[PDB]
RNA sequence: UUCAAAUGAGAACUUUGAAGACUGAAGUGGGGAAAGGUUCCACGUCAACAGCAGUUGGACGUGGGUUAGUCGAUCCUAAGAGAUGGGGAAGCUCCGUUUCAAAGGCCUGAUUUUAUGCAGGCCACCAUCGAAAGGGAAUCCGGUUAAGAUUCCGGAACCUGGAUAUGGAUUCUUCACGGUAACGUAACUGAAUGUGGAGACGUCGGCGCGAGCCCUGGGAGGAGUUAUCUUUUCUUCUUAACAGCUUAUCACCCCGGAAUUGGUUUAUCCGGAGAUGGGGUCUUAUGGCUGGAAGAGGCCAGCACCUUUGCUGGCUCCGGUGCGCUUGUGACGGCCCGUGAAAAUCCACAGGAAGGAAUAGUUUUCAUGCCAGGUCGUACUGAUAACCGCAGCAGGUCUCCAAGGUGAACAGCCUCUAGUUGAUAGAAUAAUGUAGAUAAGGGAAGUCGGCAAAAUAGAUCCGUAACUUCGGGAUAAGGAUUGGCUCUAAGGGUCGGGUACGAUCAACUUAGAACUGGUACGGACAAGGGGAAUCUGACUGUCUAAUUAAAACAUAGCAUUGCGAUGGUCAGAAAGUGAUGUUGACGCAAU
RNA sequence: AUGGUGAACUAUGCCUGAAUAGGGUGAAGCCAGAGGAAACUCUGGUGGAGGCUCGUAGCGGUUCUGACGUGCAAAUCGAUC
């Protein structure tokens, strides 16, 4: 919030991280189901509760 | 500029830097890169070009 | 030229709270703000602040007193039937 | 029904003192040797305003007798001490305004200040701003001292008990109106969260004993007597009579 | 007609955040911000502001020569120089006297 | 950061151990309502601190340069 | 340009003027000037010794 | 809101240029705190989302970006929180925080087996957590990015810790001299212990000063206007931390000995406890000159050319004014039954333990020199779209900076700088609406009721009732006047006079007089309706957030009650428990 | 009934901070002046008191029983206060 700890700083990493789309080569594997990253996050849409 | 481990201080770096490359290191800046990785601003005495030690260990 | 018939220092309250309120504060607001005899120094330049609190300008003394005069009645008679009785301790 | 008013102060969340700004405690040296064979000389380095309190309070430091140091204590400001004052503690010490003398050793008539109800309890008795007591007699075996204290009570304690010569400081403070709310206020507001009082009668039944009805009104004798318990007790509290109290007050 | 920004974080009007103008080389307008005022030390007798020494905030007090931080005469960065001569006096005639004392009740015990 | 004119004092500093790199410095200014003149600042980087000379004296001025230490870096102009 | 009309007494008449004469110009500020004005002369006067310092001292008080 | 171009399959909606407007420094500006967490920036890009559109986006896809000894955290203590010997409790756990406890650690000497056992002496201080607004070691200017900067680059400093050596100082009178004194300084040893000070403190008022802003003269440049008028209109002309010298209201010292009392503030306070006067000392807020530093930055000209993009120059100067504005600060004064934190930390003094030179010592609070300074935060938004209100919601949400005119003004109204021009659009203008207005004659007849609306209003002057707690009532009521232009008069500053005046510089205030107009003139804006009574609450103040603001609650005042601590009232399951209580009847508690 | 979670709203105390255009009124204190045989009474200034006052921001929420009442909004908007 402008001036974090670093356990804030951590965890806004890692969301930063997973919020990317469906590595579209999965998608070829075999018995493979995922269609799309069903977990995507949006800072304007759902807030991630510190 | 180096990515460097988040458990390495200041002194850390700068004396990795010597033993692994054999340069004088002027100061360290460092700072956390917004994906939980250190970045280390190292910069060389004068006697170092850096750009040369960039290519001598192969990046470019 | 005479600004106020009775109320002097009290008319700051304006109309408000009632004659009789109004004068008993005027007079103990009239003791309190007053300059006195130093028993020190000989000059005029005892006032108060902090109720009980008597201090002189020049000379720095500082004297414990009644709330809003310096010398209370009670405190006065008290002083000279301290000093009638320590004089029975001598005499 | 709920927890009336006056039960919900013991807990003491809201209604503890307003102790920020106070000087110390107001207390009498330590009754050590020198206080209760010979005495001993101090310097009123001081006398102060105390948050929250009536009187002055005077600022006495003394020397050590044990180790090389100055110690200082919080006296209540006798009226007439000053800065630079010599107060004297002791047995054998001078009947003089602002020393601490032990009931025995002043004579009857003697006007003493911060008495002792055991001696050594460093000041207990005529504390308030213009309040003193009076000793009336004294029994020299069993050494008590009668004294009359400022409600009018005559209590009889040790001869040893200290007490300092003189009246404290800063009376007739209550002859003048606080005039308005706000003088009351910001007087409160240095004590404790005492003030306004909303009074039973304009309250609901759930608040207090004296709330509801269609008019204002007690609607029982408010005398409630000692043995009433916890929530019972408001009004007039175990009274022993009531209404104006007219002709000559004053204890026989 | 130039207006001005805070240079720290805190952006509230606190003793800690005062707050100076200032043009500079560049030709504007920028803040500076100022420590709070020092102030005078003070005579332990009396409690004027003792004279002849400097005024500094106290850690500074570390940073300067002892010169800065008394005067010659005894009782120099502590007392103002009128209660010296006081306490000079006081305990120059108290010996005296303390002295007169004695051989006064001397003579008390030889004559009684 | 510090100001200079005992012309001994100066030579003393150029000559201090710490003392490697000096500059001269070349103004032209006037003179007391009138002329021009040309004035000289002999600015001497100490190990903390910057001492300057300002030598007012054309003559003086170029006496002063070949006075300067022979082992001494000085930045002309 | 409304400036200098203004220096030379204009645009200021009852039906320009909307603050108070005391909003205007203080009361205070008048005695202020004035009263320093005197307490000035006296001093000068004095130490030139065109008056001395008895008909100073009574005339310090009436200004 | 509009014209046009560019772009694109596609353009009311994107980009650019042009025009019309707006926010009007109490911003639609420039930043932050909390909260968000990548929205920041670039590139690509329109299926869904942006309640029309979309080539645009806080969307989508792909990347890049947050650099510190000095800015914060970190340290300190505040209300508070909470371990510990213990005491309760079946028990989860409750109580106590220096508390009925054998509570702990520093200086250096002893060692020359040798490393740290013991020989002294202290300290009895007794956890810890708790402030990104309190306290607090120390940094500035210029330059630089697509996006970072008091953090990078450049240049110039400063603090702290660790080392240290050379120079200066000091000593044969060992631990500096000088001044009558205030006190002076480049230095000028100082253990235990003790003591003082700084940290460190309300509020309002006028008065004095500082800074930045505002206004303005001459000049040296650039720009606009020029049918005509304007030696004109607009704009550039800057100087950081740090360093040296200097600079102060107050305070203080020396000479002196005062009624004919004197000095003196806007504000009456000072003097035989020594004034007025004359001469000195001090704090360095703050300002000045210089170093930093013109080499920077600002403004121009004169040539070079696909480029990296240069190069040569010149100028950057001297002043004026103040009930101005914002802020800072000083010496005072008003107020209190209110008298307006704490700790860390730093210094000084008192003390004299000790150690210390003549054939050579003591000195690191003087100068200079050496090394080092970690860990985490650092992007952006901060709101009619980056926070909370299911949302890009007309709501809510702490704060700094703040130009010109009109005017009493941070009002309203217009402007400069900066930022916007965002809110589906087109054509009509029926009824009925919502919001803004006007109406002949009457004038509350309307209505539960003057609800709504209207009338009033600034300022100068005149005039002003009952009644009253003498303070008020009171802008009572009721009147007159108010533009423009051209004049008159009054109100100041500064410098020489042997131990009456002259000379010159700079300010809008107030009053009076002429002239003048379709009788208008607080010309927009701004801006009280008044009076006579009854009921009721004394007053200012408080409440039903989201149908009740009142006569209800409060209050001062009045009166009653309880209580002397082995106590009153009150809390708890209990207790070596707790509130009042840092208390003591001028008190606390209860009506 | 039992065991639990809330003072991000709000109520109240405490700690530490911060904030509030421009006007009207003219209380004590003070200086000079006038009258009177006396007691004493007057006048003009100065000063700048107040849970004083007109009135923004602020805090409130009186009336239109105005707008809205499948809202901008589960309390808002305008005017007035
Ligand atoms: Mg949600
Ligand atoms: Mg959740
Ligand atoms: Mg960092
Ligand atoms: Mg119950
Ligand atoms: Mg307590
Ligand atoms: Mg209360
Ligand atoms: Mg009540
Ligand atoms: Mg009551
Ligand atoms: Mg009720
Ligand atoms: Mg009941
Ligand atoms: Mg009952
Ligand atoms: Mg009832
Ligand atoms: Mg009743
Ligand atoms: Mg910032
Ligand atoms: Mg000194
Ligand atoms: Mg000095
Ligand atoms: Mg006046
Ligand atoms: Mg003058
Ligand atoms: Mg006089
Ligand atoms: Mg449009
Ligand atoms: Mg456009
Ligand atoms: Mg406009
Ligand atoms: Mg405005
Ligand atoms: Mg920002
Ligand atoms: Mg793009
Ligand atoms: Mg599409
Ligand atoms: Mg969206
Ligand atoms: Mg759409
Ligand atoms: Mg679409
Ligand atoms: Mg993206
Ligand atoms: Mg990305
Ligand atoms: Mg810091
Ligand atoms: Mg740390
Ligand atoms: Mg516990
Ligand atoms: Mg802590
Ligand atoms: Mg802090
Ligand atoms: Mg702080
Ligand atoms: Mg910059
Ligand atoms: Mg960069
Ligand atoms: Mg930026
Ligand atoms: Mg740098
Ligand atoms: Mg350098
Ligand atoms: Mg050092
Ligand atoms: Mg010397
Ligand atoms: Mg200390
Ligand atoms: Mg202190
Ligand atoms: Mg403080
Ligand atoms: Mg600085
Ligand atoms: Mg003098
Ligand atoms: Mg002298
Ligand atoms: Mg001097
Ligand atoms: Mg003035
Ligand atoms: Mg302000
Ligand atoms: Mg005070
Ligand atoms: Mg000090
Ligand atoms: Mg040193
Ligand atoms: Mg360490
Ligand atoms: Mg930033
Ligand atoms: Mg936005
Ligand atoms: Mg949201
Ligand atoms: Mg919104
Ligand atoms: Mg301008
Ligand atoms: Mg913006
Ligand atoms: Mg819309
Ligand atoms: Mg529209
Ligand atoms: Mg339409
Ligand atoms: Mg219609
Ligand atoms: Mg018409
Ligand atoms: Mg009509
Ligand atoms: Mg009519
Ligand atoms: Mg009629
Ligand atoms: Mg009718
Ligand atoms: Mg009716
Ligand atoms: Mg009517
Ligand atoms: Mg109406
Ligand atoms: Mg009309
Ligand atoms: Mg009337
Ligand atoms: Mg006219
Ligand atoms: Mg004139
Ligand atoms: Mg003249
Ligand atoms: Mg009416
Ligand atoms: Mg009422
Ligand atoms: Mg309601
Ligand atoms: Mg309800
Ligand atoms: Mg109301
Ligand atoms: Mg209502
Ligand atoms: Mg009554
Ligand atoms: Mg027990
Ligand atoms: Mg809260
Ligand atoms: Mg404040
Ligand atoms: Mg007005
Ligand atoms: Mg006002
Ligand atoms: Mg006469
Ligand atoms: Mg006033
Ligand atoms: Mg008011
Ligand atoms: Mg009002
Ligand atoms: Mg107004
Ligand atoms: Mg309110
Ligand atoms: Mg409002
Ligand atoms: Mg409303
Ligand atoms: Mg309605
Ligand atoms: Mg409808
Ligand atoms: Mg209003
Ligand atoms: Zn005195």
């Amino acid at each position: 919030a402008a001036q974090k700890s670093f356990r804030i700083k951590q965890k806004m990493a890692k969301a930063k991280k997973q919020n990317r789309p469906l590595p579209q080569w999965i998608r070829l594997r075999t018995n493979n189901t995922i269609r799309y990253n069903a977990k995507r996050r949006n800072w304007r849409r759902t807030k991630m509760n510190i | 500029v180096f990515q460097v481990s988040m458990k390495a201080n200041k002194y850390q770096i700068k004396k990795a830097v010597k033993e692994l490359y054999e340069v004088d290191v002027l100061k360290v800046n460092t700072l956390v890169r917004p994906n939980g990785t250190k970045k280390a601003y190292v910069r060389l005495t004068a006697d170092y070009d850096a750009l040369d030690i960039a290519n001598r260990i192969g990046y470019i | 030229a005479k600004r106020t018939k009775k109320v002097g220092i009290t008319g700051k309250y304006g109309v408000r709270y009632g004659s009789s309120l109004r004068r008993q504060v005027k007079k103990l607001e009239i003791q309190q703000h007053a300059r006195y005899d130093c028993s020190f120094c000989g000059k005029k330049t005892v006032k108060r602040g902090a109720a009980g609190i008597w201090t002189c300008s020049c000379c720095k003394k500082t004297v414990a007193g009644g709330a809003y005069t310096v010398s209370t009645a009670a405190a006065a008679t008290v002083r000279s039937t301290i000093r009638r009785l320590r004089e029975m301790v001598e005499a | 029904g709920r927890v009336i008013r006056n039960q919900r102060k013991g807990a003491g969340s809201i209604f503890t003192s307003h102790t920020r700004l106070r000087q110390g405690a107001a207390k009498l040296r330590t009754l050590d040797y020198a206080e209760r064979h010979g005495y001993i000389r101090g310097i009123v380095k001081q006398i102060v305003h105390d948050s929250g309190r009536g009187a002055p309070l005077a600022k006495v430091v003394f020397r050590d007798p044990y180790k090389y140091r100055l110690r200082e204590e919080i006296f209540i400001a006798n009226e007439g001490v000053h800065t630079g004052q010599f107060i004297y503690a002791g047995k054998k010490a001078s009947l003089n305004v602002g020393n601490v003398l032990p009931l025995g050793s002043v004579p009857e008539g003697t006007i003493v200040s911060n008495v002792e109800e055991k001696p050594g309890d460093r000041g207990a008795l005529a504390r308030a701003s213009g309040n003193y007591v009076i000793i009336i007699g004294h029994n020299p075996d069993e050494n008590k001292t009668r004294v009359r204290l400022p409600s009018g009570a005559k209590k009889v304690i040790s001869s040893d008990a200290r007490g300092v010569i003189g009246v404290i400081a800063g009376g007739g403070r209550v002859d003048k109106p606080l005039l308005k709310a706000g003088r009351a206020f910001h007087k409160y507001r240095l004590k404790r969260n005492s003030w306004p009082k909303t009074r039973g009668v304009a309250m609901n039944p759930v608040d207090h004993p004296h709330g509801g009805g269609n008019h204002q009104h007690i609607g029982k004798a408010s005398t409630i007597s000692r043995g009433a318990v916890s929530g019972q007790k408001a009004g007039l509290i175990a009274a022993r009579r009531t209404g104006l109290l007219r002709g000559s007050q004053k204890t026989q | 007609a130039q207006r001005v920004t805070f240079r720290r974080r805190n952006p509230y009007n606190t003793r800690s955040n005062k707050i100076k103008v200032v043009k500079t080389p560049g030709g504007i307008l920028r803040a500076q911000h100022v420590k709070k005022l020092a102030t005078r030390p003070k005579c332990g007798d009396c409690g004027s502001a003792l004279q002849g020494i400097s005024t500094l905030r106290p850690r500074q007090y570390a940073t300067v020569s002892k010169t800065h931080k008394t005067v010659s005469r005894a009782y120099g960065g502590s007392r103002c120089a009128n209660c010296v001569k006081e306490r000079i006096i006081r305990a120059f005639l108290i010996e005296e006297q303390k002295i007169v004392k004695k051989v006064v009740k001397e003579q008390t015990e030889a004559a009684k | 950061a510090r100001e200079i004119t005992d012309i001994k004092q100066f030579l003393e500093l150029t000559r201090r151990a710490d003392v490697k790199t000096a500059t001269v410095k070349i103004n032209k200014k006037l003179n007391k309502a009138g002329k021009p003149f040309r004035q000289t600042k002999f600015k001497v980087r100490g190990s903390s601190s910057l001492y300057t000379l300002v030598i007012n004296d054309a003559g003086k001025a170029k006496k002063l340069i070949q006075s300067l230490p022979p082992t001494l870096k000085v930045n002309r102009l | 340009a409304h400036a200098q009309s203004k220096r030379e007494g204009r645009h200021s008449g009852y039906g320009k003027r909307k603050g108070t004469r005391e909003a205007r110009l203080p009361s205070q500020v008048v005695w202020i000037r004035r009263l320093r004005v005197l307490r000035r002369l006296l001093a000068k006067y004095r130490d030139a010794g065109k008056i001395d310092k008895h008909l100073y001292h009574v005339l310090y008080k009436e200004s």
